[PDB]
């Protein structure tokens, strides 16, 4: 039993932070809970501010011609009646809202955004957005804003007074999910502007379209590619900055590739994990040259003990004793540290390593051959 | 999702049928077989916290460079995700032995499990490992034929749901490769 | 059985020759920069 | 859909939870049941034909304004149209009275029921006739036993209410 | 002085941003193929060639020499 | 606290639909599945004491350290304090019998358990110590009923995957 | 984010090493000159109004198209928005000089730049030149040789981060090129 | 990581603001404090074999239940990786002095430790009786310098304070 | 108020932290740089009469369009609002250079600034060049020294980097 709620459930009485979120990429970058305290300076009510119109605009670029739109519910939130959840709602249901995200939007786009503006999650399944398209057809733009809010999700994930933000919630509903919020928050330089071609499709950057890629993926329950989820990432502004061994960044896609050397590269992933299948199984067993004399050379291990630590004078000679738990064994200090040198050292460890190399080169070299007719070539 | 009860139903609909005396007899026998299956999904769900920490330890073992600087259950944090996407899949296939249809776990985790891995860059047949120790160690149970812990059942023959299990388990297998 | 093998002749070996064709010191098969550059069809204006 | 075995595993997976005593129990209940309700099954497939022959004239015995001209039993082929309907609902309940639920009912026969039948002039009121002499004509020696009578009477009654 | 870093598998010399890694040579020499042309630090553009221009007037030279007493301030 | 009612009304107020007869097919299993395991509630009820003093030493002689000076067991006081927690859990374990689901442990017996003994300098497997102790000297038809004691030993190892 | 003192850590990691004797020198050669970086990261967020203003429009000067009707830089939420970015960049390269590493410009500054520009069609070779005007500002206020402002400094040199601070404007010079 | 550096250009950027004058003033106490716990992790560099050795047979001679057959010490394979841990937890210390701030513990050392540490049954209190007696054996003038040991011997604390 | 001691106790407030040692790291730079900010104060505290006055006809000597009718400065009563408002920005790099961070001249003089002098006509380049002529006024080995001429010069074009 590893976890014991997940974020969708309320917090109980005994913790700070959300269990799943204290091992998860939450506490590794700046998508993290924002919480308005009891008594504001007018100081750091512009930090609660300057998140507010991160999040619910999606990095857009809030002019100040265009922010006197919003001064009449700014100062509704700076007076304090307004909460957090409700200060949202009256920006979605805003003027500037929906010229950027609705009136040039086809209806799965619109949904989408709204999955990530007001909740913190990609939409999840299928049936989900039918329901939220099935509201506003029926009972118009309206009452659909309440549907995102108005439900316990919002309750019980951001309460009243936290600002949203894109969850790393640890558990998954579908193990897709992870990947649809990953290509959704796609990148910190990034904005919904941009990924949905609302600059290019109108005129001087006006009435655009906001288009959606990644329709199919809705309807046909289908997995997102991976280049998707690793090039503009929520995962590289919350990179941990580890030292990974697979390194799981993409390599930058080459000119000139050639045939042969996609050849060679996949007939060595096939040396590789064929020998791996022939290691692991011999492992385990019969891999330790000192296991099968251990209790022989144990049995006749204790001899001569000793309290006061300093005995076997071996003749009347000092010669003294350890005592201690590891150098009664007879270990030393590198007996510990060879763990952390069995990366390379070891075969299985190798033979690993240095297919998942391999299958990284081998993605990124055969996706750059997808480009066929007028292409200029090399010799190496 | 669906069930096995549904499964009928699910199919009967594109020939728009009439579930009669047609094709039930795979029904009436699995509510015969209800207990000895409540008795079977019973054996895991007692034993899941030691089944998951048996399954990756021994995974390391076998490949002692997981834990070495760079490995991908080095830190802490590796350790704790690794421990709890273990639980995540027993715990799927355990729904999926209780209704006894396999629509429960390829909708809800294998769907995109294979290209998520491929971009947190985890390794792939070391987690293969992972999963086939939990399926040698659910057959032990089934049949209670584990080394070292033994449950009280009614004397009866349960290598058919033993083998219902094992055939989830390597779905699992099938996804992340 | 193994991965990765040693390579040598004798007893104590794997089966394996020296340097993997018995050349312990190779000879150069690369050319020189002006020249491999020249080799490659994307390097003309270089 | 709605049976009781995908309750258990989707109030625990919201949980994230193992199934515990209280969830095996809930389908030890779907053994017991399962058995009188499945038996509700084959009586309703055999003499399927003659449940739709008496209430495909009952729904008729009430409203002879049905059979006006411009309306929905102005002819013959679409009394036809309407008995392939009535085909279907119980034939819903033959599909929700195996699975334990009323998984198939609103899935495929209350999804959209409303606005397809106000927008096509289909007024239900003779509908719920249809399903009103199935229900009290059930002699429940005859037709099944006493335990198992209950079972085929509960279900037509979910769309009663639910298809008005 | 010239810059290279690879972070991120993105290998940069300056403003280069190479496309193909390597490519071994003849002696222990390497070769990388990059998208842009490297520009020194410290470059200033030779100037475009112009004709030699010469004073018109003499007398227009010494009418923009300041005086001492312009200096001192004693003059306009 | 979680039952087995308790879960099925939950998720009907989710939807709000009405209690189904999908609903009244778990209560049916549970007045079955009450004969073993309210059996096994005043088998722990009149022999509550005899239990806990048997898993008190069972905690005591594995681990004998706890005894030493600055440890959790150093004075008698803190002995005493011992043996009403083991019953504790043990009456938590009659209220689970009673109710049927895990409710009764998982809200008094275990949310924040590990941050209460992890600050108290308790170890939690000093407490499994007398939980897997008494959950094998049931031997099986002479301590209750077959099926009562098939409940009692999974509220049991609902405990200890949770502490462990 | 890394700064200069955590990449060396992160280093060490790698080996599974100590901050020990040869790699605790160099931190101290950085501690050491910390008060010329701080005397030089001042010298950019002085003039940074008329950094962004300097550079953005000797862009418009040598690719007239800009302002041109159908430009990148044509309306004025345009304009507006293209001195937002300037500054932006700017702000990401001064974090990389006071923090001694570029860990933040590749962690959040460039992490899309590059897809974003071609998804809104912002030519990437003229906001090459935007960058790298930038570069010729702060070279020249590091070194106190700007032609029409100097600021007073005690004596020394700092070339070693007029230099470094020309590793960051070309990194964001090459990671849109 | 959490460093000075990381803080005052997070806290900048979050709002939008170039280093100012009061971001450059903390980075000047990250010079005056920086020769005090510079001076601590080059004391552990070198000296960590003899530290942690002597804090690891700590843990057993307090605790000699460990090395029973049943527990987390019963082979010399679990042994070593024991002392490992506190060459872990020791290498940690030396990153988080070098870097400032508390960075490398919580990432790398602390964030899941609650957890990997209940399911493989690790003890804790027996990883603390190891730190305390680091933090124990601190000789302030004979070690390092006085001001290294508050240094050092802050972070000792701060992870027997995440421990327990 | 924007400051050292403000910016470390808000970030760690944002994750529910102690103070840890790079919170305290950060605020022994706050006694270093405070030696020289506070003879940059009261520097200013003493001779501030001839500042703004020294300054606030910087502006009026290059923008002597002002005075016309119409205008800004057109007549005594707006003129003496005019160098009230020099006063207003120098009394805040006095408050500036004693908490040590831009908190006062932000929340005061800067918040809204730019809302007001484009309702009420007023060229904020005219409020740049006076700003920018005590700036460049100073002797730094005569006025005060020259590490307090840094931190006097640091607050005097952010100033002018917020009004540009
Ligand atoms: C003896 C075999 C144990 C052990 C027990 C100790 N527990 C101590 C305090 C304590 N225990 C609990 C949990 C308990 N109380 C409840 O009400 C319930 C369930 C409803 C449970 C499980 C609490 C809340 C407390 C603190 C308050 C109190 O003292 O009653 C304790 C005293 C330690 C101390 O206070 O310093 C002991 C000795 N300790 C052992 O060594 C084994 C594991
Ligand atoms: C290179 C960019 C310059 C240059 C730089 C030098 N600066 C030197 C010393 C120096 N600078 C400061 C101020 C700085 N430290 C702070 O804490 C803050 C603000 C919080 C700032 C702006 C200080 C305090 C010092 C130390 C001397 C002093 O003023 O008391 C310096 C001297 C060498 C050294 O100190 O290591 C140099 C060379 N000088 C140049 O020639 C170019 C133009
Ligand atoms: C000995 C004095 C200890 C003790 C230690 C054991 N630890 C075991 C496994 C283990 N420990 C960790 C945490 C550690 N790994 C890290 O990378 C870092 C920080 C960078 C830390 C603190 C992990 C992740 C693991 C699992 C993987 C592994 O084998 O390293 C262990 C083995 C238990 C088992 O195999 O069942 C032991 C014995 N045990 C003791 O009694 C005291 C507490
Ligand atoms: C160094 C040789 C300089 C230089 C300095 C001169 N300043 C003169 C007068 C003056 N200076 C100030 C500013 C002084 N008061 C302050 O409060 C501060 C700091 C905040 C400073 C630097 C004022 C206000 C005045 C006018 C009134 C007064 O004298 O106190 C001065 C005499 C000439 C004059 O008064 O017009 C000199 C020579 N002059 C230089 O050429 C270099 C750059
Ligand atoms: C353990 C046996 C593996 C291993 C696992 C790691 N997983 C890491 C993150 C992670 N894991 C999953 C899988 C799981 N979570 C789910 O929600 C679902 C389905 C609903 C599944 C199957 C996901 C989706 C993620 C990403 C989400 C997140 O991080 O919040 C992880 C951490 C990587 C990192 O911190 O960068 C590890 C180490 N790694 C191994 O080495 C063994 C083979
Ligand atoms: C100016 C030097 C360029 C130029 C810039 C334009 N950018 C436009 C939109 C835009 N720019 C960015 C970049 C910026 N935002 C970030 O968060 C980061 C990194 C942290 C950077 C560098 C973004 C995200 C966007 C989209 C903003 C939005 O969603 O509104 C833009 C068009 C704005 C509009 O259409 O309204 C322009 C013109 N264009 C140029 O020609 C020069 C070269
Ligand atoms: C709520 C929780 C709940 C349960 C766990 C089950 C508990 C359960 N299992 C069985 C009963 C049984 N269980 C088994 C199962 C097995 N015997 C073996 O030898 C194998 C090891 C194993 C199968 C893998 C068999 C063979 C029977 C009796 C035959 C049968 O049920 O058809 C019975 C019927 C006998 C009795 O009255 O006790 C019951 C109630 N029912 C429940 O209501
Ligand atoms: C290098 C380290 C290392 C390990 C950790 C183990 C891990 C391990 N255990 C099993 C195999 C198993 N593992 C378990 C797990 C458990 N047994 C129980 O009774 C408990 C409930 C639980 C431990 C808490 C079970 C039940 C089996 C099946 C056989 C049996 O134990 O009776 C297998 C598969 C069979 C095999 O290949 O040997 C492996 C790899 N082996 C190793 O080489
Ligand atoms: C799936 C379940 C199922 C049923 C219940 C029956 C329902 C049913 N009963 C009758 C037909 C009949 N049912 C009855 C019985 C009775 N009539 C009454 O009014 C009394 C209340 C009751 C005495 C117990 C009688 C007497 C007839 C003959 C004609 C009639 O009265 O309707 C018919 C007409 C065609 C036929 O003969 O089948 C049908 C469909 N058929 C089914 O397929
Ligand atoms: C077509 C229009 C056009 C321009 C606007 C300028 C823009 C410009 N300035 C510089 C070069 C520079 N630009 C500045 C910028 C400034 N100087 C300051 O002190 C202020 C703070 C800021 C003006 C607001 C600085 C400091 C240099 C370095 C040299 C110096 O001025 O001392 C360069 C690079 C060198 C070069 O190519 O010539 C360019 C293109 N040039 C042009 O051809
Ligand atoms: C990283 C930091 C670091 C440390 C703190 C020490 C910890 C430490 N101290 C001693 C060793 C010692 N430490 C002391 C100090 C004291 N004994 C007392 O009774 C006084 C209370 C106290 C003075 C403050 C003495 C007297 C010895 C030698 C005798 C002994 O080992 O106990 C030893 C044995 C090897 C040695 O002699 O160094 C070690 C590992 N080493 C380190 O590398
Ligand atoms: C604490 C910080 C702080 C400030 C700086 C001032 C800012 C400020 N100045 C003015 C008000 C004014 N400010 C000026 C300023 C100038 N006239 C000129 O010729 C130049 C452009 C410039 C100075 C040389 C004038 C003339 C007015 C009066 C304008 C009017 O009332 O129409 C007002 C309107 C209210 C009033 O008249 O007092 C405010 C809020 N107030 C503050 O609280």
């Amino acid at each position: 039993k590893v976890v014991d709620r997940l974020d969708s459930q309320p917090s109980a009485a005994f913790e700070q932070t959300k269990q799943v979120y204290t091992f998860s990429r939450y506490i590794l970058g700046p998508h993290r809970a924002v919480v308005a305290p009891v008594a504001m300076d007018p100081s750091e009510k512009e930090v609660v501010l300057r998140a507010v119109y991160r999040q619910v605009f999606g990095n857009a670029y809030i002019m100040e011609e265009e922010r006197a739109e919003l001064r009449v519910m700014e100062s509704q939130f700076l007076l304090g009646e307004l909460s957090v959840k409700e200060l949202v709602r009256a920006l979605a249901k805003s003027s500037t809202y929906k010229v950027r995200f609705f009136e040039g939007a086809v209806q799965y786009r619109f949904i989408e955004l709204c999955f990530k503006h007001l909740l913190g999650r990609a939409p999840d399944n299928h049936e989900e957005i039918a329901v939220h398209m099935r509201k506003y057809q029926q009972e118009g733009y309206d009452a659909e804003i309440d549907s995102y809010l108005d439900a316990g999700e919002y309750d019980n994930v951001f309460g009243d007074d936290t600002v949203p933000f894109l969850r790393f919630r640890g558990v998954y509903t579908p193990c897709d999910s992870f990947n649809r919020q990953c290509a959704l928050q796609g990148g910190w330089a990034n904005s919904d502007k941009a990924m949905g071609g609302a600059a290019l499709s109108g005129y001087n950057g006006s009435d655009g379209r906001q288009m959606s890629t990644m329709i199919g993926n809705y309807i046909s329950g289908k997995p997102i590619p991976y280049e998707k989820v690793a090039a503009d990432t929520p995962l590289k502004s919350t990179a941990p900055n580890w030292y990974a061994r697979p390194n799981p960044a993409l390599a930058p896609q080459p000119a000139y590739v050639s045939a042969k050397e996609i050849a060679e590269l996949r007939s060595r992933v096939s040396k590789l994990e064929a020998a791996w299948s022939v290691a692991v199984k011999q492992s385990a067993a019969a891999k330790d040259t000192v296991e099968t004399w251990r209790a022989a050379a144990k049995e006749m291990a204790a001899m001569r003990g000793i309290s006061p630590m300093g005995e076997a004078y071996f003749g009347g000679i000092a010669q003294k004793v350890d005592n201690g738990a590891l150098a009664q064994l007879g270990n030393k200090a590198s007996s510990y540290k060879k763990y952390l040198y069995a990366i390379e050292t070891d075969e299985v460890s190798r033979l690993e390593v240095d297919l998942e190399e391999a299958k990284g080169q081998l993605r990124v070299l055969e996706a750059a051959m997808a480009k066929s007719t007028p292409m200029t070539r090399t010799a190496e | 999702m669906l069930d096995a009860f549904s499964r009928v139903v699910v199919n009967s609909d594109a020939k728009a049928a009439y579930v009669g005396g047609s094709d039930l007899q795979a029904l009436k026998s699995f509510i015969a077989d209800g207990n000895k299956r409540l008795d079977a999904v019973n054996s895991i769900v007692s034993n899941a916290s030691c089944m998951v920490s048996d399954a990756v330890s021994g995974m390391i073992c076998e490949n002692p460079g997981l834990i070495s600087p760079g490995g991908n259950c080095y830190t802490n944090r590796r350790m704790a995700a690794c421990l709890r996407d273990g639980e995540i899949i027993l715990r799927y296939v355990s729904y999926a032995l209780l209704a006894g249809d396999a629509s429960v776990l390829e909708d809800r985790c294998l769907n995109g499990l294979k290209e998520t891995y491929i971009a947190l860059g985890v390794p792939t047949n070391s987690s293969i490992r992972a999963v086939s120790i939990m399926k040698a160690q659910a057959v032990a149970f089934i049949t209670n034929t584990a080394t070292e812990r033994k449950m009280s059942f009614a004397a009866g023959d349960c290598t058919s749901l033993a083998s219902e299990v094992a055939s989830y388990f390597d779905r699992v297998g099938a996804a992340i490769s | 059985r193994t991965a990765y093998p040693y390579t040598g002749s004798g007893y104590g070996s794997a089966g394996v020759p020296y340097g993997q064709d018995t050349y312990g010191y190779k000879a150069t098969t690369a050319k020189s920069i002006t020249e491999t550059a020249a080799q490659a069809g994307v390097f003309n204006t270089f | 859909m709605k049976s009781v075995i995908t309750t258990v595993v989707s109030a625990a997976d919201a949980a994230g939870r193992f199934p515990s005593n209280s969830d095996l129990e809930s389908i030890q209940g779907n053994i017991q049941r399962s058995a009188a309700r499945l038996e509700a099954a084959e009586k309703l497939a055999g003499n399927h034909e003659a449940v739709v022959k008496e209430a495909g004239d009952a729904c008729f015995a009430k409203y002879a304004y049905l059979k006006n001209p411009g309306e929905a039993g102005e002819n013959q082929e679409k009394i036809n149209k309407c008995y392939r309907d009535v085909d279907h609902y119980m034939r819903l309940v033959n599909y929700c009275l195996v699975v334990g639920g009323t998984g198939p009912l609103d899935e495929w026969g209350i999804a959209g029921a409303r606005e397809v039948y106000r927008t096509l002039n289909l007024p239900t009121s003779a509908y719920v006739a249809s399903i009103a002499y199935t229900r009290d004509r059930l002699c429940v020696p005859r037709d099944m036993s006493a335990q198992a009578g209950v079972e085929f009477s509960a279900y037509l009654d979910y769309l009663i209410n639910a298809l008005s | 002085p010239i810059s290279i870093m690879g972070l991120n598998k993105l290998v940069t010399a300056g403003t280069a941003k190479v496309v193909r890694a390597d490519v071994p040579c003849a002696n222990g020499c390497i070769i990388h193929a990059v998208s842009s042309v490297i520009i020194p630090p410290n470059y200033v553009p030779v100037p475009q060639p112009t004709k030699p221009v010469f004073p018109r007037s003499v007398i227009a030279e010494i009418a923009k020499l300041p005086t001492p007493r312009q200096a001192l301030g004693l003059d306009p």
